[PDB]
């Protein structure tokens, strides 16, 4: 709290990047995790106009 | 064809098992009943039609009182898979006249005379 | 993250909840370090969106676009 | 009784204890009273609330406005204790009923701003190759509230 | 419908209700016809409820013209300079009366689509959600797969 | 694969299957509908007890809908609403 | 969830009877209670009308019982005077 | 022609006043502007319907995003929350987990905690003490 206008937005609104393992996992699981991550539907701030989504490297 | 429904008496008679699982005993029945739609009346004939709307039940999920007397249980058992009936158990006696606009109706059935909202 | 504190009240109406917020510790921080169609292709891959979004639209698009948008807040 | 270490002999969701009333009911009231204290000595800052008001519950905090869709049948300016607040919290710590507060306990108070109508909103029924085309005009009274204040008692 | 009409969000004229309530009308120009047939109901109001209106809110200044420029019409003018104009024609007296009364209780701000039923200046109190509120750190904060 | 005539409809018509909601939906149907039989299977009077316990009333319902029915006239009509049609060019003097 | 509150006595809407919808909404500043609303209005007038047919059903009932009583006794009384001279 | 339609533009223009932003001769034309615009007044009508029913399913998404982040899912969270006697309604509970984060992770522990409770209730059936904060308010 406490930030100024665009600060805070800024870090309401920035994508992070999630390192994902995928050593004996099954794709689909790996695929419910990404998805997830990428629609931004694993943030409380979703909207499906706003894009945003964030950044998944699964390794 | 598709003709109205005579239901056998063998099945409006209670066992003593049931008498177990509900709370309802032989001796001493209940007074009346809470007669409640929960179905609709469309794609039923007309005739259960007919006595859904004359035994008060237009609205979907309203309490609507009845006799216990087996005039109103004749209509009752014709639309016995449109309803749900409840005995409407009595903890105090029957409102008298100035405890009567402030009643309440619980869902369990009871028929309270002493509505409050505070805690106890 | 989780540490918070519950706690009914007496009478037991009501539910009390704490929660301070938890302040980053010092050992847990890092100090500070101190054409046009090619030009589509490096901003597509700048930002990992893709083309599509870059290419101008008709007038017809630039003039329904709201200018003096309503602001809140 | 005794499983061996197994796959499927464990739960997979872990094994949690919960603590016995004593000592969990001694925890609670020390935090009701370190709380009581917190709003007596005036550790707050400024107070958010859910309330319920017409029919629909609202996050409501100081200063603010919400727009109601019915008359209030109340003249524009008089203030209005609100009654059914149902959460009000802080920076620190909340305060959830079960499922109100107590009037004793929390006052929000709310100013009438405005008393006015909705747009002229379109109702259009129309099936096709019946010849059935309806359209009615409707506009909805509306009057907009100013929360004024969101305080709190030390009554815990 | 709403894609055609535009739309504002919900706010107040001036902070209207932190301080003081201001009345925001300012001004009501009635226009009634002395013979006329349109403004029957207009020169009832005059006659029997415009006194009892100037009187129930003296924040508001009331011009009553006769022979009229166009009709039987009042022409509402709010604090912030908005004019609306509304048409008492053929109007009987009580429905001229709450007409009246509608024009004393709002703001001048248009009848537009309004967005939000809500308008917070400070919506968060124990502040608004970022990625990195529910994260938790790391030993000398570093992220997956560093050496050092 | 194709149906030949329409899916539900027809000799050879789409196949539909019972999941596992539906079952248990039509199970909380014929609880409710059992326990009903429960409270119709406990009659509180018989037909000889209640043979005309409801008689008057019964009558008057329908003296009262007789008499609403039976009053069906013309409504009055008033010198005042004619003039006060009159009233429509009133002027200023 | 809804079907939890019926184990509980509650109603299964909490929005049907309890004190989210049967507490006034709003209270002047000085204290004065508002004028009702007309959703409580409307709801104490359907109770009232349960309330007075439960007693005009159960008073039915009664008399209709209470006569049964009489017309069997009464029967009884006159083949029993039918049983002399 | 005794007496004919002197009026129509006024017709004419009120149709064509909500047409204007269309895209084509629907714009212009008064039959295509006739069929266009009944279609959208009608499309209004029951946007409302679907309006209310796509803002509950946001406000169940950010919920279930903002539980998921605590470790809870969303029926447990709703389904106990229910059970402290808690009768928040969604757009409340999407708006705190938004704005209000910690206010969001108290309801979130609180659901855990009547979640724990249960299940130790249940799983030990008979003649137990029941849990704190699974205690029942009642209203008679």
């Amino acid at each position: 709290s406490s930030f100024s206008r665009a600060p805070q937005q800024w870090a309401t609104f920035a994508r992070i990047w999630y390192l994902l393992d995928g050593k004996m996992q099954p794709p689909g699981k790996l695929a419910a995790m990404a998805s997830i991550r990428l629609q931004g539907l694993h943030k409380p701030v979703y909207h499906a106009l706003s894009d945003c989504g964030d950044h998944v490297v699964i390794m | 064809k598709f003709t109205r429904s005579r239901i056998p008496e063998k099945v409006f008679q209670a066992s003593p098992e049931d008498h177990e699982k509900y709370g309802g005993d032989p001796q001493n029945p209940h007074k009346l009943h809470i007669v409640t739609r929960i179905k609709s009346t469309r794609r039923r004939p007309y005739w259960e039609k007919d006595i859904i709307k004359m035994l008060g039940l237009e609205k979907a999920h309203t309490p609507q009182v009845h006799k216990n007397i087996p005039s109103v249980n004749a209509k009752l058992k014709v639309v016995k898979h449109l309803i749900r009936i409840k005995p409407l158990k009595l903890p105090q006696g029957l409102p008298a006249e100035e405890n009567m606009s402030n009643t309440c109706l619980k869902s369990t059935g009871e028929l309270v005379v002493q509505w409050h909202l505070k805690p106890v | 993250n989780c540490n918070v504190e519950l706690a009914l009240t007496s009478d037991g109406r009501t539910i009390v909840c704490y929660h301070p917020s938890v302040d980053i510790p010092y050992e847990h921080t890092k100090p500070i370090p101190r054409e046009e169609g090619p030009m589509i292709e490096q901003l597509s891959k700048m930002f990992f969106t893709t083309k599509h979004r870059w290419y101008p639209h008709g007038r017809y698009h630039r003039c329904r676009k709201n200018l003096n948008p309503p602001k809140d807040r | 009784g005794y499983v061996p270490k197994t796959s499927l002999s464990s739960p997979p969701w872990p094994e949690v204890v919960l603590p016995d009333p004593v000592e969990e009911t001694r925890h609670h009231a020390e935090v009701v009273k370190k709380v009581n204290e917190m709003i007596v000595t005036g550790q707050y800052g400024r107070l958010f609330a859910v309330v319920h008001f017409a029919s629909r519950q609202w996050k409501v905090t100081s200063e603010d406005l919400i727009l109601i869709g019915n008359e209030l049948d109340l003249a524009c300016g008089e203030r209005i204790r609100l009654e059914k607040v149902l959460l009000v919290g802080a920076d620190n710590f909340t305060l959830l009923g079960k499922p109100l507060l107590g009037k004793d306990l929390v006052r929000v108070e709310a100013t009438v701003i405005e008393k006015t109508e909705s747009w002229p909103r379109i109702i259009m029924r129309f099936r096709k190759r019946k010849n059935f085309k309806k359209k009615r005009i409707v506009t909805t009274p509306q009057t907009v509230l100013r929360i004024n204040s969101i305080e709190i008692a030390p009554c815990l | 419908t709403a894609r055609g009409t535009p739309s504002r969000f919900l706010a107040s004229v001036l902070h209207n209700g932190l301080g003081r309530y201001v009345q925001q009308l300012q001004r009501l120009s009635f226009s009634v016809s002395r013979d006329g047939a349109s403004s029957r109901g207009a020169r009832e109001f005059v006659e029997r409820e415009v006194i009892d209106f100037a009187r129930r809110n003296p924040g508001v200044v009331i011009y009553v013209n006769s022979r009229p420029c166009c009709v039987p019409r009042v022409v509402a003018e709010y604090l912030n300079g908005a004019v609306r104009e509304e048409s008492i024609h053929c109007k009987s007296v009580e429905e001229i009366s709450t007409l009246v009364q509608k024009l004393a209780d709002q703001s001048g701000l248009d009848v537009i689509r309004i967005r939000k039923p809500f308008h917070t200046d400070n919506p968060s109190i124990q502040g608004q959600w970022h990625p990195f509120t529910n994260k938790p750190t790391t030993f000398r904060g570093l992220r997956p797969r560093e050496v050092q | 694969g194709r149906i030949p005539g329409r899916q539900w409809i027809g000799k050879h018509r789409r196949p539909r299957f019972v999941s596992l909601r539906a079952k248990q939906n039509m199970i909380r149907r014929l609880e409710i509908e059992a326990e009903n039989h429960y409270w119709l299977s406990m009659p509180y009077m018989t037909r000889e007890q209640e043979r005309g316990h409801a008689a008057v009333r019964r009558r008057e319902a329908f003296e009262a809908i007789k008499a609403a029915a039976t009053s069906k006239f013309p409504p009055h009509r008033f010198i005042a609403d004619q003039l006060d049609h009159l009233n429509v060019t009133k002027k200023w003097s | 969830g809804g079907q939890w509150r019926l184990q509980q006595g509650l109603a299964a809407n909490p929005s049907g009877y309890g004190p989210l919808t049967e507490l006034p909404d709003w209270s002047y500043a000085d204290g004065r209670p508002a004028p009702p609303m007309k959703g409580q209005l409307r709801r104490k007038a359907e109770r009232e009308t349960f309330a007075r047919r439960v007693v005009l059903l159960s008073q039915e009932m009664d008399a209709g019982l209470q006569a049964w009583q009489l017309r069997q006794q009464k029967l009884q009384e006159e083949q029993r005077k039918q049983e002399n001279a | 022609l005794r007496n004919r339609v002197t009026d129509r533009y006024f017709r004419i223009q009120e149709v064509l006043k909500h047409a204007r932003h269309f895209r084509g001769r629907k714009n212009r034309c008064y039959r295509l502007a006739v069929r266009t615009v009944i279609r959208a007044f009608v499309k209004c009508t029951k946007a409302r319907y679907l309006k209310k029913k796509n803002m509950r399913t946001l406000w169940i998404n950010r919920i279930t995003a903002a539980s998921q982040e605590h470790g809870l899912k969303y029926p447990a969270l709703i389904g106990n929350l229910v059970k402290c006697q808690v009768e928040l309604n969604r757009k409340v509970l999407a708006d705190l987990a938004i704005y209000e984060p910690k206010t969001f992770k108290s309801l979130a522990a609180l659901a855990s905690r009547r979640r724990h409770e249960g299940f130790a209730a249940a799983l030990g059936d008979g003649k137990e003490p029941e849990g704190i904060f699974s205690r029942v308010v009642q209203y008679h």
